[PDB]
């Protein structure tokens, strides 16, 4: 339930963080999927986090790993 | 009354000698520590080892320190009285 | 095809940091039975291992008043 | 964006161009977008001229309120002295019926008036909220690191005091300053007595400058002993005050500091990538290049 933060202002719109989100890719690549809300969608540009509320992100660390020009900060601490 | 002939606490200390938290004393003004058994100063009136419930970790140390006395009760609740 | 994870029940703990980790939503299931200790026991004791022997699960979207932490399923 | 209009009072255009000339590169860079206030003249400044005459300082103030109120935009400031000037009496003017009355009849022979619409923000109270550009964005725009070099924070008297006054918060040991200048990657240091006057206001600086340069000497030995290597300040006096009093500190006295002294939208050009030349840090009395040195 933690916290992403995405710099717009470097943001390329690479998309690498969109598909390599495991609760994004919990809709399409799951057998009877769960939950099929997303953390991620690319509108204009650059990476938007749906997850407002802070309710489905578990700091995996895959979407920071992921951005090729480092731009997502993961906050392991309480918002 | 609860029937324990023995006694109930004659302020002998060993609960807290035992007891393994450490808090902050409100009569030291926080300076000082004390155990979640305690009581403020060795000049208290009840000299009666209340028990910091919001803080006591229920470890039950403090009971086999008491022994035949009896006189700790780990599970006590608010009690409410009307007087007149 | 092929499976896409697995466990060794040889040389799993079962400490929980998987259950903890997993983005998904119940992909592990886990549960405890028995801990071996030295010295005798307390009611404190009883208490931790009513604690610690609940099962659980992944969950996603938990609370957002707790945001900042982990919460999982109580399975029943 | 963002739009501010953008005062601009009397040093930053006339002695310190790149203080200006990076306030826009900058705030254009993160979310703001400054614009020019036309026809726009010195805030009648607070010291100098109110210590002459309240009415016609209320006046002069009023006058480049209701420019931007013409304008119908937001002032935006980088000066301590011009904040104290326009946004206190905007603050007066909003609230004392008569004070409006009587800088109302003043402003009539110029076919003028004043209502009480806009806002008044300094640049960096502007660059420290949250709703507008954060401490996040500022560095998410910073590009150069602008590591390992220790920088001491003026705050300046004007913009903070006095906080029955005012929106800042404490004034004892405010640290909002020192997050700005660590969001650049600078490290800022605390030196003794940070919050003393740098001896410029009031119109002390020209009345009796050696007493002037004599609080500027204390706080330029206590930022020495604790080792800055540059003072940022959100003030143009307070920067005239830290680079020409050096040079006449060392002439008059015999004190030798060398301690660039940059405005804070200088300091966050450079941490943009702005260049030297590009920020005229030529124009300083104090060479700026040992701290160039250390951050390039
Ligand atoms: S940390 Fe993991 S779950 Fe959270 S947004 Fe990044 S990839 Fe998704
Ligand atoms: S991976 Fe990085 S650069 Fe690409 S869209 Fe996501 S945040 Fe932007
Ligand atoms: S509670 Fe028991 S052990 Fe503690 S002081 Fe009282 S009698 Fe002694
Ligand atoms: S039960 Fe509470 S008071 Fe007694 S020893 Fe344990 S922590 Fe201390
Ligand atoms: S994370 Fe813990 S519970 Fe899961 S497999 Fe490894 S040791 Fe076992």
């Amino acid at each position: 339930a933690f916290a992403v933060h995405v710099n717009m202002e470097r943001c390329t719109g690479c998309n690498n963080c969109v598909v390599a989100c495991p609760v994004n890719a919990l809709e399409l690549n799951t057998v009877n999927p769960s939950s099929t809300d997303k953390i991620y969608k690319v509108i204009n540009g650059d990476a938007v986090i749906l997850d407002v509320k802070h309710e489905l992100c578990a700091g995996c660390g895959i979407c920071v790993d992921a951005c090729p020009y480092d731009v997502i900060q993961l906050s392991g601490q309480p918002p | 009354a609860k029937g324990i002939v023995g006694g109930g606490c004659n302020g002998c200390g060993d609960c807290s000698a035992v007891c393994p938290v450490i808090k902050p004393n409100p009569f030291e003004m926080g300076m000082a520590p004390r155990k979640a058994i305690y009581i403020y100063h060795a000049q208290v009136m009840p000299l009666i080892y209340t028990v910091d419930f919001d803080s006591c970790v229920k470890c039950g140390l403090c009971v086999e320190a008491c022994g035949d006395k009896k006189a700790i009760d780990l599970e006590m609740q608010d009690e409410f009285i009307t007087v007149k | 095809i092929e499976a896409k994870i697995a466990v060794n029940k040889d040389f799993c703990i079962l400490c929980g940091a998987c259950v903890n980790a997993c983005p998904g939503e119940d992909i592990i299931y886990l549960r405890r039975d028995s801990v071996k200790i030295k010295g005798k026991e307390t009611d404190l004791f009883k208490k931790i291992k009513e604690k610690l022997f609940t099962p659980r699960t992944s969950k996603v979207k938990e609370q957002p008043s707790l945001a900042g932490s982990v919460e999982l399923k109580a399975v029943s | 964006m963002h739009e501010y209009a953008f005062f601009l009072g009397c040093i930053a255009p006339n002695r310190y161009p790149g203080c200006e000339a990076s306030a826009i590169k900058t705030s254009e860079k993160v979310g703001i977008k400054l614009l020019p206030l036309k026809g726009a003249s010195c805030c009648p400044a607070p010291g100098a001229f109110g210590s002459i005459d309240l009415n016609v300082w209320y006046a002069m103030a009023a006058r480049n309120l209701v420019l931007a109120e013409e304008m119908k935009k937001d002032i935006a400031l980088i000066c301590n002295g011009c904040y104290k000037s326009i946004w206190e009496v905007n603050h007066i003017l909003k609230h004392n019926d008569e004070l409006r009355d009587n800088v109302n009849e003043v402003l009539a022979e110029i076919d003028m008036q004043f209502k009480g619409t806009i806002d008044v923000w300094h640049l960096a109270e502007l660059y420290y909220d949250d709703k507008v550009c954060g401490v996040q964005k500022i560095k998410d725009s910073v590009t150069t690191p602008l590591s390992g070099a220790k920088v001491a924070a003026h705050y300046g008297c004007h913009l903070m005091k006095p906080k029955k006054e005012r929106h800042f918060g404490d004034t004892e040991n405010p640290m909002w300053f020192e997050e700005l200048i660590g969001a650049l990657g600078a490290e800022p240091i605390q030196y003794r007595n940070k919050m003393q006057c740098c001896g410029a206001g009031g119109g002390v600086r020209g009345y009796d400058i050696v007493h002037a340069l004599d609080i500027t000497n204390e706080k330029l030995i206590n930022i020495q002993e604790a080792g800055a290597d540059a003072i940022t300040e959100l003030c143009p006096f307070c920067q005239l005050q830290f680079d020409r009093g050096q040079i006449e500190i060392k002439e008059k006295f015999g004190d030798v500091y060398n301690i660039p002294v940059l405005h804070y939208n200088e300091l966050l050009g450079l941490a943009q990538g702005m260049s030297p030349q590009d920020l005229a840090l030529d124009l300083h009395a104090i060479d700026c290049t040992p701290f160039l040195q250390k951050v390039l």
